[PDB]
């Protein structure tokens, strides 16, 4: 599992229908680092230091075994530098 | 910011959950929280049709089983100028 | 209990509230024949567009 | 426009949908929305008899399947002078 | 005249239709529209006893099946001076 | 925008109804009404993805029960530069 | 009179019959005739919404028994400006 | 402290019990009490995520048996900036 | 004292009867009444923990049959300083 | 204001009731009250097609039971220019 | 540019879908879109044998379940010079 | 997930029959970045900023579960950089 | 599997309900390497050089197959330096 920071919300209107209505956020390891998109299971405000899961584990955290997710936020860090 | 998205719910706890999900899902501004009466509480957001489409969709799942539940989840891409008079401008 | 006289009438009591309306008769749920990539998800909560179209 | 057309709904989301459908369907003016209490919301439009009938029919169809539903749809071609005292002149 | 005539309805659409029939029917004046809460809306008309009896009967018959329906239609030929304190003098 | 929204219907009355519904339901510009032959008429709109999603959904619902009915309702969110040659630039 | 009323038919004979009955039935000005293709013919009449409704109803009844038959009957009380480009502007 | 803890109940008495349990159980501050309408009363507490977790759980248990009961017990780990406009800043 | 007693009733008549019973049957002081909405009317008393217990039992017995009746009855022997804000200091 | 609505009654009392109900319902100008002879009285009104349909419905319902009764209720959305030479324009 | 790929569909909506998918799936030029008549529409592409094979395969999959459907998808690797005179050179 | 950009299409006529007819696109995080190949389940023009899923989540996004896709394009971002 | 040194414990109070009660630890490949979070299947003090598993195997390592984890500590290396 990885520790990332939410920067901004990402909107993809024509996304595949298998994604449901789960919102998407743009998370990066550190400011200026590569940006990735994570399905948001536990709601995160921008700037939150979130904890994200990857691989097949992501699909379950997205609310269904068949969900098409590679990165899924599963928790918000209470206190992170 | 001329697309309107509304979520109606029974009680206030579902409304705040829907509002939180709607505003964390896309770049939508929360313009209203109207106590309709009889329990109904509606949250109105404004933004681009794409952003409001995603906001309302995310909010609906967030508040479907919070409290008594969800009543409506409506998106209006282009709202007539007349209707703007009854719509709120600021959340307070 | 018995200090003050009281009369209890049998009023016609029907509650008109959000909870009371939770089981109102609703019309046929809207369905979309849309194609293409539009995030056409029907597993989610009923999202309606202008005119009542599902989406 | 002197004729009146009213749509009553259970909740605010159906009311705004009716107001949008009513105003975009025919040449009518949304003169007001009232929170009747008990979860009833009435949206009123003033116009000509032909325009109002088209609007209300558009309004009823739009808000029928949105939210808890549509309660009443009514057209008054001629409104007595006194009745106008209990009708909003312009939208809020 | 001072005879008071009241019609109570579930919702505002029945109330406005009732008020239109009452004022159209006889020489009564619309003196108030009360939102009792819980979806009860009352319309009060003052006039001579003969006029009010005709006005109230027209209002009950006109709104009997409009919308949610009619709750009560009453006529008081002379209200005690005490009750005047709780009756509206003009509608708003 | 560049997104494309197309509704194909059996006849012209359903197509006109869809075109009316699309254009008034979201911010999309009607670009063509092409008679395909064999009774099929296709109304094409261009706009941003969010607006096109809303419009076509509104158009598909409006013309479903009009005339012979609706054939197709498609949304291409981004259109290849090659396809732009055949797509009508403005209505005729 | 800006409302639009349309009748669609299979074969030109019902279309001509519908236009005669629609124009004679109420005060609607014939605005065009369009060969959709595949046997569909559409006639469009403009006018006041009330008059346009009466015309279309009259035209539908008169043209139903003639030829292959009636396909559609439609009224749009306020046609969006974008759709006005595709409608015929006058009969040629 | 940014986490929000809301409990909705049918009546004031269950809410006041929930407010007592929530504030006694953890280090949370009561920010507001709202009468949603129709009976629902929502109490909101702002604190750290851990404290709000313990408070809401303690509150939801205390008021389950009191009066009509608990409608919703919901914890928001972090509240979006927009939603802060619709939440009371300090108790009424 | 510091103990807080609450009785919630549907309507005002049982509440006034309850409030009368509480203050008559123990050394409590009626701090206030609250119109929660949707019928519920709450009456609050403060006194010693023993006196308030006897006051809320007497009140419940007194209003149990008056009007619609009783919804809830409560004592909170110690009230957190946070909850003190949402309790009416004195009957306004 | 072209559409013509005529109500024929047996006697003058049902005709005056029809005229009052026809005129109260909507905006129709009363053009003639013709004594046909043999007991027939015809009241003709003129106005927009939407208003006339509402007016004639009210007249047919109002005068159905009054006196000998109603004979005919007829609407012509547009009369031929020849017919207007036999239609009253001012009532005498 | 010496291989021909073709996809034929019923209606224009599937044809546009197929053309878009073919152009996006490979390096092919959309040479022409033809209205064969009777509802048929044919989109033709010309590229390399490998590219045209990929384009045609992608297009048939995309448009198979769009609207009325796919009539056929065909790949000609080598096109006889005689046939080239009946194939569009640029789109219209 | 990742935010990639469609640069050019990819065509291999020796593909395995499992891939079916699904189109193939060449995507990189940014110009000059390593070039990966993604199955396109949408209609994506060159120059489109897209959201790419990977792992088993990709297989279900494109066609069936067994579909041999370690990368799929699950939508096009409405507005990016 | 990767050899990582535990740095400190991690608490996420608002994590999904599917994570169970399993404790979480912050494990970097070495002091200074990027930080990651691993589910602790066995008791581990900070500073221990531990063995971590990834991918689908990480899910079963801690709890059932549906456990949302892509990095789990599966043992302590008795002598690593």
């Amino acid at each position: 599992m990885k520790i990332m920071q939410v920067e901004k919300t990402l909107v993809s209107t024509n996304r595949i229908a298998d994604m449901g209505h789960k919102p998407l956020l743009v998370v990066w390891e550190k400011p200026g680092a590569p940006r990735q998109v994570a399905v948001d299971a536990i709601g995160c405000i921008p700037g939150d230091w979130v904890l994200c899961v990857g691989s097949s584990a992501a699909r379950e955290a997205a609310g269904s075994k068949s969900y098409p997710s590679d990165l899924t936020i599963i928790g918000i860090i209470d206190q992170w530098n | 910011g001329i697309a309107l998205g509304m979520i109606e719910t029974r009680g206030l706890v579902p409304a705040i959950e829907a509002a939180d999900a709607m505003t964390k899902a896309a770049e939508v501004r929360l313009v209203g929280r109207q106590f309709v009466g009889g329990g109904y509480v509606t949250v109105l957001v404004r933004g681009e049709t794409g952003a409001v489409n995603a906001a309302v969709r995310a909010g609906a799942d967030a508040c479907e089983r919070v409290g008594d539940g969800l009543v409506a989840a409506h998106i209006i891409a282009r709202v007539h100028s007349e209707v703007e008079n009854i719509l709120p401008k600021a959340p307070q | 209990s018995g200090r003050n006289p009281s009369m209890r009438g049998n009023a016609r009591v029907v509650e008109t509230s959000a909870f009371a309306n939770r089981n109102v008769p609703k019309p046929e749920k809207p369905g979309s024949k849309i194609t293409g990539s539009s995030g056409n998800d029907t597993q989610g909560s009923l999202i309606t567009y202008s005119g009542g179209a599902r989406g």
